RNA sequence: AAACUUUCAACAACGGAUCUCUUGGUUCUCGCAUCGAUGAAGAACGCAGCGAAAUGCGAUACGUAAUGUGAAUUGCAGAACCGUGAAUCAUCGAAUCUUUGAACGCACAUUGCGCCCCUUGGUAUUCCAGGGGGCAUGCCUGUUUGAGCGUCAUUU
RNA sequence: CGUGGAGGUCAGUGACGAAGCCUAGACCGUAAGGUCGGGUCGAACGGCCUCUAGUGCAGAUCUUGGUGGUAGUAGCAAAUAUUCAAAUGAGAACUUUGAAGACUGAAGUGGGGAAAGGUUCCACGUCAACAGCAGUUGGACGUGGGUUAGUCGAUCCUAAGA
RNA sequence: GUCGAAUUUGGGUAUAGGGGCGAAAGACUAAUCGAACCAUCUAGUAGCUGGUUCCUGCCGAAGUUUCCCUCAGGAUAGCAG
RNA sequence: AUAUUGGCGAGAGACCGAUAGCGAACAAGUACAGUGAUGGAAAGAUGAAAAGAACUUUGAAAAGAGAGUGAAAAAGUACGUGAAAUUGUUGAAAGGGAAGGGCAUUUGAUCAGACA
RNA sequence: UUGACCUCAAAUCAGGUAGGAGUACCCGCUGAACUUAAGCAUAUCAAUAAGCGGAGGAAAAGAAACCAACCGGGAUUGC
C-alpha cells in the first residue's frame, strides 16, 4: 500500500469510479424504480478487503 | 374456448407477456379500428395504428375529439394526438395519452408498405 | 447518413483501408470537440462505422481465404464447421452405415418384408 | 490481552486475490485459493456445499458461449446465412 | 411401544424411505404417452400388424401345467415343418425362438397348424412394385387367438 | 422439502438469557441470531409439511358408482327436484323433455341455440349469463375467475355434429348415451340435473 | 379549585396490522437432447452524447454483418419515411470477442521474463523499437532423423 | 361457533360505494358469535346445501416487527487552558485574522517512512445527515484537479523454504 | 520485576485438530482449547423441562394389583367414556 | 418399454399470497460479516393520467399559510386502505398508602321500543 | 563397405485426440457416526451421508454355463 501492485491499483481505479451518487437524469426515465445509489461506498465505513 | 394445447389461459403468463412484449409485438396490440366510413372503403376492420395516422377520440373525457396522432408511444403502450393536450398551471400544455382500442381512424397515412398490408389482408384501397 | 453495409462491399480493398483511415481521422477530429462541447451524440455514428467498415474490410479476407481452401482435407480451425464440441467427433454417415461384408449379404437375402394379413 | 489490543497487531495478509475466481481467497503461503482450489486443475466443491455450488454453478456467470447453443440447436446449427423475401 | 390386542406389524420404514417414493401421476399421462406412441408405430411399420406371431405352449411347473398361453417364438421344428426357412419366417411377422424345443407331438401339432393357418391370412408384397393397398390389421394374436 | 431448512443455524442453548431455538449463524446481516428451523419461527419450515404422496384420487366400487349415476338419472325425471336444482322448468312441455334425433345433426350454435330454446330451455339457458359472477375468493388468481350457474345437459346417442354446435353456449353440457357423467347428472351432489334428450338416446338408454 | 393521574370519545400523532391487489414462488404433467483445446463453466477489467447499478456487450465493446418487419426511439439532448429503411424491435446463419480461466513459451502477491519465422524503422543475420505469426502435456497413426556386438546378410 | 379454499345454488350484494378499519350507538344468541346505524374507505364480496385443510392463541427465558414506563434520567468530569477585538454569516463560547495567556519541550503534539488503508490529498462550492454541545468549520456532502524517473523502488540474485 | 542477554523486535518461512506447539500452565493454536473453526450427516436422541389456539351440553377418574436393570418410566389389571 | 429435485421448451393446480411462497415478486446470493471455509438480510401498491402543486405571502433557510390540480390531497413521490401498543390537543368524569372486578341502587349522560 | 531386421528414442515433424464444466437420473470405488435395541459390543441406521473415478439422453442389462422339475418354460428391463 503506497508501494502498490498494478492489479491493485486497478481494483482501486474501479472503487472510485463507483463512488458517485445517482446520475439525477435516471430518474427521471419512465418506469424507473431507483431513487438512490444504494451501493455506494465511504473509505472509513465499510472496507473493500483488498 | 381454447382448444389447442399450445394455446394458454393462464392470467399470470398473459399479464407478463404484456408488460414484457417488446416493440415490434406492441404494434399490433396498439391496433386501433377503421371508421365507419372507412370499414366500407377498404373492407377492413382495424389495423396496427401509424404514425401520422388522423384519428377520432370515440371514448373518454376526449371522445368527439380529433387530429393527428402527433407519436405513437410504445414504451407507455399510449398513443399521442397533437390536437389533444391538457395546460399546466405554469401555462404550459403536455400531450394527453390514449389508447388505440378507444380512437378509430378516420384517415390513414398510406405507405407502398401499408397499401400492400390492406391488401395482404385481401382489403380495398380506394 | 454514416456508411451502409453493402456500398461498403463494393469497395476494392485499398479504398477501404483509405476510408478507414478517414474515419478514424473524422473520429479524432470529434473527441477532440467533444470535451469543448456540452455532448456529441455524432460521435456514436462515425465510430459505429469504423466498425462497419472493419466487418467488411474482415469479412472479404475470410472469404478470400476461405474460397482458395474449398474443397480439400485440412483447412483452418475458424474456417471449419463449429456444430458442438461432440458432434464434431460424430461417426461420418459413411462410417456408421458401414456395413459387415458377412452382413450385407444378408440384408440382400433376408429383408424385412412388407406383409399384412385378414384376408 | 487475547482481545482488542492484540487485535492491533493484525496487518498481514493470509489470503491475495485469486486469479481464478477473483476472491481473496488465495492463501499466500500455501498458494492455493481455499475457494476455487487454484491452482488445482479442477474448481473446488463439495456435496455438502449445496449453497456455494449455487452461488458459482452455469449460469451465475455471463454464459457468453453457452447462452447461445440452446438457439443454434433449435436451428439445427445451419452454416451460411440468408437470402431474401420482398418489402 | 407394546399395548392392548393388536397383530404385531412390521412396518418398514427406518432407512431415508421418504427419498425413495415413486408416485404415479404420469398414469394418465404415460397412458397417452404411450398410445401415441402405438399408433406412430402403426404408421411408420407401413401396413404390418404390429405384433409377432407366437406359438402354443404349455405353461410350467403345477399349479400352471393345467392352462396353455403364448409362448415366445417357434422352434425352428416348427418353422422347418410349416415349411419355410427360419430366416424368412423372420421377416413375415412370425417370431422364431431357437430355445424352445418339441417334447409334444399334440403341441407341435396344434403349433404347425397355427403356421399355415397365418400363411394363409397374409399376403406378402413384393420386393419392387405393385403393393395392393392392404388396410393394415392392428393384431396378429387377436386374429388367431389361443 | 428443501425450503425452512436452508440454514445451517444451531441452538445457542440455556444460560445466554433467550430462548433455545436455533439460530443464524455469523455476524453482519441481522438475518443472523434469529430462530431458525422452528415452525414458529419467521422463515422457518412449516409445521408437517406437505407431501405429494398425499392421497388425492379416491376409489369408489364399479356398482357403487352406477348405483349413483341410475340414482341420478332417474331424478331427471321428478320435476320438483330438477326444478328444486335451479333449472327453470316450470314451462316446458313434459319430463323428461326428449327432442327429435334431427338435434343430433345440427352444425350452427344459432340453430341449436333456437332448437333449445323452442323446446323450453329458454329461461334456463339465460339463468346463465345473468348468473355470471366474479369468483368470491382467492380463486381468481388462479384461473378460476367466474361463477355461474349450470343449464342443460343435452344427451344425444351419435353426435353428428350438435357438439361443437353446444360447446360455446354458456352453462350447456353435452355428453353421449354410452358414457353418462354422474358430475353433470348430479352437480355438486345435487338431484335433477335437466337433460334434453335426443329421441335416438331415450331409446339408447334400455 | 388547578396541576398531575386515570378512563371514555373526536381530531391529530406513532407504527404498518387488516382488506384487496401480483410480470413471484411452489407442486404436477408433456415434449426435447444441445458444454468445452474450433478455448467451456467461471472470473476480472473495460465499453454509452449524458450511467452508479441490474441488463447488454468486448478496444468493431448497451454493439458490427446477415435476414424479417414497416416508422420509431424517448428521461433530456441529437437525428429522422410510396423506402436496400426508423427501431433500447424481431430473428440470427456471418464476424469482433480485451486481461483470464481445463488454460497451453516461462512465470504471476509482478500488467515480471524468454525463444523462433516474417516485416518496418534507426547505417544493422548479430544491437534497440514497432507490426504480424508462433513454441504446454499425456497418447495414437504416420513422416523424416538416429541409438544399441539386441541381432541378420554383405562388401574386402 | 368461527377461518383459507372447492363443487352446487340464491338468475345473492356492490362505484348510487364490495372489503376492511372506527364507533362507554342499536338488536339476536347461555356462549363461541350474528345482525344493524354512523364515520372512514375504495373493488370486489356474501347466505344456504355440500366438499376440503398449513382452520381459531395470552403465555412456550416462543419467531419477527413495532412500542412503552424507566427518563429529559445515568450521564457527557484522564491527557494543566483558556482570554480580548475585528472580519464573515440569518445565526459564532467553537470558522478566519490579528492580539494575548499556555503547551508538547527534539525518547515531540516536530520532520519523514514500512504494514495497512484507498483519494482521506488539493481547489471550488456546500450543512439535510455525520463530527454523542455547536457548526459559517471538517478526514462529512457535492464537484472537479492531482501521482511525470535509463540513476528511487520493484524487476535480477539467491536464504530458510516452496 | 528486568534492562546487554536463555534480551526485545519486524518481515519471510515451517508445523494443523486426537493434530500441532509447549523452559509444562492442560498452556497456546485468530476474544474459541481437558480436543479449533466452517459446512454436512441433522428436524441426531431425550423415560426429562416448557408450550399446546373456539363455545356450550351430558358422563366422569386415578395415584391401587401383578411384571419390568422397574423406583421421575412402561407393561398389566382396576376406575372412566 | 425403464429413471430423472440438472438443462431447454411448453401446458396446468380445491397450492402460497410480501412474517406466506424459493433465501431472493424489488440494482438477491445483492448490502453486509468473517483471515478463511463460509455465513447472508431487509425492502411490492400516489393517481386513469404528473395533472408531481403556476402564482402570492411569512421565513436565512427547511418549511408554513394561501392559491391551485384531481373523482378524492381524509392520495402530496413520508405517497391504497392505515388497526394495536403507545403519544399530543380537546371534551367528559373521578381520585386520603395501587388500579381494575361482582350483586344492587341514587345521580348524570345516552339509546331505543312502545302508545295510538 | 553397404543394406536390412528387432528394439528404443528425438523433432515447434503431418494430422488427430484426452483434461475442465455440469452431475436430477446412471456405471463403479470408497464409506461413517447420529439413531433403533428403552443400557450395549453382534445387529440397526445403511451395502445410507460425506470423499473419489466414468457416462449418456438415457445409463445399465440383454439374446442364458438361465429358470425349472412341469404336459415344461425360453434375451433384457419395467408395472
Ligand atoms: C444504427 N446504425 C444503422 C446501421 O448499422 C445499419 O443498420 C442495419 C439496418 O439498417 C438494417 O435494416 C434493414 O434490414 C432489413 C433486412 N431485410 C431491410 C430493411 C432495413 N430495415 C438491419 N436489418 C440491420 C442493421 N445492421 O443501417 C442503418 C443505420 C441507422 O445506419
Ligand atoms: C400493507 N400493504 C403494504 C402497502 O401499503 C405498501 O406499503 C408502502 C411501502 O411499500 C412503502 O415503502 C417502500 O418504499 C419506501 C420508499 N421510501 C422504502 C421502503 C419500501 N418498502 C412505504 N413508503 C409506504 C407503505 N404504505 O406496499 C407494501 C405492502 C406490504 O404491500
Ligand atoms: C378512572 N378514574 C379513577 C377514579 O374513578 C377513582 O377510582 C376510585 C378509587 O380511587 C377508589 O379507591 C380508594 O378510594 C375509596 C374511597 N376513599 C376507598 C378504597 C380506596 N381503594 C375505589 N374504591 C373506587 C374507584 N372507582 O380514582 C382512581 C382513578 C384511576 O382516578
Ligand atoms: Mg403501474
Ligand atoms: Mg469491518
Ligand atoms: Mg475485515
Ligand atoms: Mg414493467
Ligand atoms: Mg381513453
Ligand atoms: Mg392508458
Ligand atoms: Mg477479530
Ligand atoms: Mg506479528
Ligand atoms: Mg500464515
Ligand atoms: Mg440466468
Ligand atoms: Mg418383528
Ligand atoms: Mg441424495
Ligand atoms: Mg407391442
Ligand atoms: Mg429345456
Ligand atoms: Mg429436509
Ligand atoms: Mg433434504
Ligand atoms: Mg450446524
Ligand atoms: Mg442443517
Ligand atoms: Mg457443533
Ligand atoms: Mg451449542
Ligand atoms: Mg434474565
Ligand atoms: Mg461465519
Ligand atoms: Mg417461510
Ligand atoms: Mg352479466
Ligand atoms: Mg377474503
Ligand atoms: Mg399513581
Ligand atoms: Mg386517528
Ligand atoms: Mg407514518
Ligand atoms: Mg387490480
Ligand atoms: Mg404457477
Ligand atoms: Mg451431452
Ligand atoms: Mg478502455
Ligand atoms: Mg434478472
Ligand atoms: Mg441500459
Ligand atoms: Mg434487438
Ligand atoms: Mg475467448
Ligand atoms: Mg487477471
Ligand atoms: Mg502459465
Ligand atoms: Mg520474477
Ligand atoms: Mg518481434
Ligand atoms: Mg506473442
Ligand atoms: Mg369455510
Ligand atoms: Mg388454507
Ligand atoms: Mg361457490
Ligand atoms: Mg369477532
Ligand atoms: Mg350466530
Ligand atoms: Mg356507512
Ligand atoms: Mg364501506
Ligand atoms: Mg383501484
Ligand atoms: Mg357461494
Ligand atoms: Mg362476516
Ligand atoms: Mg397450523
Ligand atoms: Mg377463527
Ligand atoms: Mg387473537
Ligand atoms: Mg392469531
Ligand atoms: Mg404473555
Ligand atoms: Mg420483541
Ligand atoms: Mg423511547
Ligand atoms: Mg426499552
Ligand atoms: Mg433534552
Ligand atoms: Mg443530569
Ligand atoms: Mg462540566
Ligand atoms: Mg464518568
Ligand atoms: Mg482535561
Ligand atoms: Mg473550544
Ligand atoms: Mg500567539
Ligand atoms: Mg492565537
Ligand atoms: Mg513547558
Ligand atoms: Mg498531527
Ligand atoms: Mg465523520
Ligand atoms: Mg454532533
Ligand atoms: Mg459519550
Ligand atoms: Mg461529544
Ligand atoms: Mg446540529
Ligand atoms: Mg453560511
Ligand atoms: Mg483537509
Ligand atoms: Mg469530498
Ligand atoms: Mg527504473
Ligand atoms: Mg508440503
Ligand atoms: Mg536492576
Ligand atoms: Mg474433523
Ligand atoms: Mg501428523
Ligand atoms: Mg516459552
Ligand atoms: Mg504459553
Ligand atoms: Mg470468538
Ligand atoms: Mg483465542
Ligand atoms: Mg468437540
Ligand atoms: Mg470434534
Ligand atoms: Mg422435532
Ligand atoms: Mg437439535
Ligand atoms: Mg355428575
Ligand atoms: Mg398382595
Ligand atoms: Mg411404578
Ligand atoms: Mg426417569
Ligand atoms: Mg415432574
Ligand atoms: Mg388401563
Ligand atoms: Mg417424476
Ligand atoms: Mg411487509
Ligand atoms: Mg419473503
Ligand atoms: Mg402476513
Ligand atoms: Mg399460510
Ligand atoms: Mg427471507
Ligand atoms: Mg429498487
Ligand atoms: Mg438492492
Ligand atoms: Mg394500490
Ligand atoms: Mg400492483
Ligand atoms: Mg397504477
Ligand atoms: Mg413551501
Ligand atoms: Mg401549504
Ligand atoms: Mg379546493
Ligand atoms: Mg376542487
Ligand atoms: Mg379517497
Ligand atoms: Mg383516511
Ligand atoms: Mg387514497
Ligand atoms: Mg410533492
Ligand atoms: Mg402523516
Ligand atoms: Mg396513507
Ligand atoms: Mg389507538
Ligand atoms: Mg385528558
Ligand atoms: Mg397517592
Ligand atoms: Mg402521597
Ligand atoms: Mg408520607
Ligand atoms: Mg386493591
Ligand atoms: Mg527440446
Ligand atoms: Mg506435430
Ligand atoms: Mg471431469
Ligand atoms: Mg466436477
Ligand atoms: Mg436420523
Ligand atoms: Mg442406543
Ligand atoms: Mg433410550
Ligand atoms: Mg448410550
Ligand atoms: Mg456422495
Ligand atoms: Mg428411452
Ligand atoms: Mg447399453
Ligand atoms: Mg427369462
Ligand atoms: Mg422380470
Ligand atoms: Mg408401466
Ligand atoms: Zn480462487
Amino acid at each position: 500500500a503506497a508501494q502498490k501492485s498494478f492489479r491493485i491499483k486497478q481494483k482501486m481505479a474501479k472503487a472510485k469510479k463507483q463512488n458517485r451518487p445517482l446520475p439525477q437524469w435516471i430518474r427521471l426515465r419512465t418506469n424507473n424504480t431507483i431513487r438512490y445509489n444504494a451501493k455506494r461506498r465511504n473509505w472509513r465505513r465499510t472496507k473493500m478487503n483488498i | 374456448a381454447k382448444q389447442s394445447l399450445d394455446v394458454s389461459s393462464d392470467r399470470r403468463k398473459a399479464r407478463k407477456a404484456y408488460f414484457t412484449a417488446p416493440s415490434s409485438q406492441r404494434r399490433v396490440l396498439l391496433s386501433a379500428p377503421l371508421s365507419k366510413e372507412l370499414r366500407a372503403q377498404y373492407g377492413i376492420k382495424a389495423l396496427p395504428i401509424r404514425r401520422d395516422d388522423e384519428v377520432l377520440v370515440v371514448r373518454g373525457s376526449k371522445k368527439g375529439q380529433e387530429g393527428k396522432i402527433s407519436s405513437v408511444y410504445r414504451l407507455k403502450f399510449a398513443v399521442q394526438v397533437d390536437k389533444v393536450t391538457k395546460e399546466k398551471v405554469n401555462g404550459a400544455s403536455v400531450p394527453i395519452n390514449l389508447h388505440p382500442s378507444k380512437l378509430v381512424i378516420t384517415k390513414l397515412h398510406l405507405d407502398k408498405d401499408r397499401k400492400a398490408l390492406i391488401q395482404r389482408k385481401g382489403g380495398k384501397l380506394e | 447518413a454514416g456508411v451502409k453495409a453493402y456500398e461498403l462491399r463494393t469497395k476494392s480493398k485499398e479504398q477501404l483501408a483509405s476510408q478507414l483511415v478517414d474515419l478514424k481521422k473524422e473520429l479524432a477530429e470529434l473527441k477532440v470537440q467533444k470535451l469543448s462541447r456540452p455532448s456529441l451524440p455524432k460521435i456514436k455514428t462515425v465510430r459505429k462505422s469504423i466498425a462497419c467498415v472493419l466487418t467488411v474490410i474482415n469479412e472479404q479476407q475470410r472469404e478470400a481465404v476461405r474460397q482458395l481452401y474449398k474443397g480439400k482435407k485440412y483447412q483452418p480451425k475458424d474456417l471449419r464447421a463449429k456444430k458442438t464440441r461432440a458432434l464434431r467427433r460424430a461417426l461420418t454417415k459413411f462410417e456408421a452405415s458401414q456395413v459387415t461384408e458377412k452382413q450385407r449379404k444378408k440384408q440382400i437375402a433376408f429383408p424385412q418384408r412388407k406383409y399384412a394379413i385378414k384376408a | 490481552g487475547k482481545g482488542t489490543p492484540s487485535f492491533g497487531k493484525r496487518h498481514n495478509k493470509s489470503h491475495t486475490l485469486c486469479n481464478r475466481c477473483g476472491r481473496r481467497s488465495f492463501h499466500v503461503q500455501k498458494k492455493t485459493c481455499s475457494s476455487c482450489g487454484y491452482p488445482a486443475a479442477k474448481t473446488r466443491s463439495y456435496n455438502w456445499g449445496a449453497k456455494a455450488k449455487r452461488r458459482h454453478t452455469t449460469g451465475t456467470g455471463r454464459m457468453r458461449y453457452l447462452k447461445h447453443v440452446s438457439r443454434r440447436f433449435k436451428n439445427g446449427f445451419q452454416t451460411g446465412s440468408a437470402s431474401k423475401a420482398s418489402a | 411401544a407394546i399395548s392392548k390386542n393388536l397383530p404385531i406389524l412390521k412396518n418398514h420404514f427406518r432407512k431415508h424411505w421418504q427419498e425413495r417414493v415413486k408416485v404415479h401421476f404420469d398414469q394418465a399421462g404415460k397412458k397417452v404417452s404411450r398410445r401415441n406412441a402405438r399408433a406412430t408405430r402403426a404408421a411408420k411399420i407401413a401396413p404390418r400388424p404390429l405384433d409377432l406371431l407366437r406359438p402354443v405352449v404349455r405353461a410350467p411347473t403345477v399349479k400352471y401345467n393345467r392352462k396353455v398361453r403364448a409362448g415366445r417364438g417357434f422352434t425352428l421344428a416348427e418353422v422347418k415343418a410349416a415349411g419355410l426357412t427360419a430366416a424368412y419366417a423372420r421377416t413375415i411377422g412370425i417370431a422364431v425362438d431357437h430355445r424352445r424345443q418339441n417334447r409334444n407331438q399334440e403341441i407341435f401339432d396344434a403349433n404347425v397348424q397355427r403356421l399355415k393357418e397365418y400363411q394363409s391370412k397374409i399376403i406378402v408384397f413384393p420386393r419392387n412394385g405393385k403393393a395392393p393397398e392392404a388396410e393394415q390389421v392392428l393384431s396378429a394374436a387377436a386374429t388367431f387367438p389361443i | 422439502e428443501k425450503a425452512g431448512h436452508q440454514t445451517s443455524a444451531e441452538s445457542w442453548g440455556t444460560g445466554r438469557a433467550v430462548a433455545r431455538i436455533p439460530r443464524v449463524g455469523g455476524g453482519g446481516t441481522g438475518r443472523s441470531g434469529q430462530g431458525a428451523f422452528g415452525n414458529m419461527c419467521r422463515g422457518g419450515r412449516m409445521f408437517a409439511p406437505t407431501k405429494t404422496w398425499r392421497k388425492w384420487n379416491v376409489k369408489v366400487n364399479h356398482n357403487e358408482k352406477r348405483y349413483a349415476t341410475a340414482s341420478a338419472i332417474a331424478a331427471t325425471a321428478v320435476a320438483s327436484l330438477v326444478l328444486a336444482r335451479g333449472h327453470r322448468v316450470e314451462k316446458i312441455p313434459e319430463i323428461p323433455l326428449v327432442v327429435s334425433t334431427d338435434l343430433e345433426s345440427i352444425q350452427k350454435t344459432k340453430e341449436a341455440v333456437a332448437a333449445l330454446k323452442a323446446v323450453g330451455a329458454h329461461s334456463d339457458l339465460l339463468k346463465v349469463l345473468k348468473s355470471k359472477k366474479l369468483r368470491a375468493g382467492k380463486g381468481k388468481y388462479r384461473n378460476r375467475r367466474w361463477t355461474q350457474r349450470r343449464g342443460p345437459l343435452v344427451v344425444y346417442a351419435e353426435d353428428n355434429g350438435i357438439v361443437k354446435a353446444l360447446r360455446n353456449v354458456p352453462g350447456v353440457e353435452t355428453a353421449n348415451v354410452a358414457s353418462l357423467n354422474l358430475l353433470q347428472l348430479a352437480p355438486g351432489a345435487h338431484l335433477g340435473r335437466f337433460v334434453i334428450w335426443t329421441e335416438a338416446a331415450f331409446t339408447k338408454l334400455d
